[PDB]
C-alpha cells in the first residue's frame, strides 16, 4: 500500500532502522520530530494518520 | 492630599502554532512530494513558535 | 470552468459517497474531502463558490 515510511541508514551503507508514519501516535510523533530519540514533554504532529 | 493613580502594563501574549503541511498542500500528495523537497524548513518555524 | 458546461468528455458517472474523505470529479474539478448536505443558496447557472 502506499504508506509513509521513516529509514535509517548506518556507516556502511545499509538500512538497520524503520519506523511507519500511520501505525501508532508515537510513531507519528516519531516520524514529526524526524528522530528515533524524544525527550519527555508534548510536542505537536502532522497528519499521518 | 492622599492620592491613588492606575498603571496598567502588558505581560503576555496569545500562543500560536501552525500546520505547514496543510498551509501549503491543503490535502494534496503531489503537492507533498514536492514539498520535502524543501527540507527542515517546516520544522524550523515550529521550533520558534514553541 | 466558468459557467456550466456543455460539451464534456466520456467519462463514467459514480454514485455519491458521503461522509468520507474521497478524491470528488465535478465537472473536471479534482480535490479531496469530506461530502455533506447543504442549506446555502444559489444565483442561477452558477456552478461552485470559493
Ligand atoms: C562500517 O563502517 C565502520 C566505520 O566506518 C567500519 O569500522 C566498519 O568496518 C564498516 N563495516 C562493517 C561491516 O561494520
Amino acid at each position: 500500500k502506499p504508506t509513509t515510511f521513516m529509514l535509517k541508514y548506518d556507516e556502511n551503507g545499509t538500512i538497520t532502522d524503520a519506523v511507519d508514519c500511520s501505525q501508532n501516535p508515537l510513531a507519528e510523533l516519531k516520524c514529526s520530530v524526524k528522530s528515533f530519540e524524544i525527550d519527555k514533554g508534548i510536542y505537536q504532529t502532522s497528519n499521518f494518520r | 492630599s492622599i492620592s491613588i493613580t492606575t498603571e496598567v502594563m502588558p505581560v503576555s501574549m496569545a500562543k500560536t502554532s501552525v500546520d505547514c503541511n496543510m498551509y501549503i498542500c491543503g490535502d494534496s500528495t503531489e503537492c507533498a512530494n514536492l514539498l520535502l523537497q524543501y527540507g527542515s524548513f517546516c520544522t524550523q518555524l515550529n521550533r520558534a513558535l514553541s | 470552468l466558468n459557467a456550466p458546461a456543455t460539451v464534456c468528455g466520456p467519462k463514467l458517472s459514480t454514485d455519491l459517497i458521503k461522509n468520507q474523505c474521497v478524491n470528488f470529479n465535478f465537472n473536471g474539478l479534482t480535490g479531496t474531502g469530506v461530502l455533506t448536505p447543504s442549506s446555502k443558496r444559489f444565483q442561477p447557472f452558477q456552478q461552485f463558490g470559493r
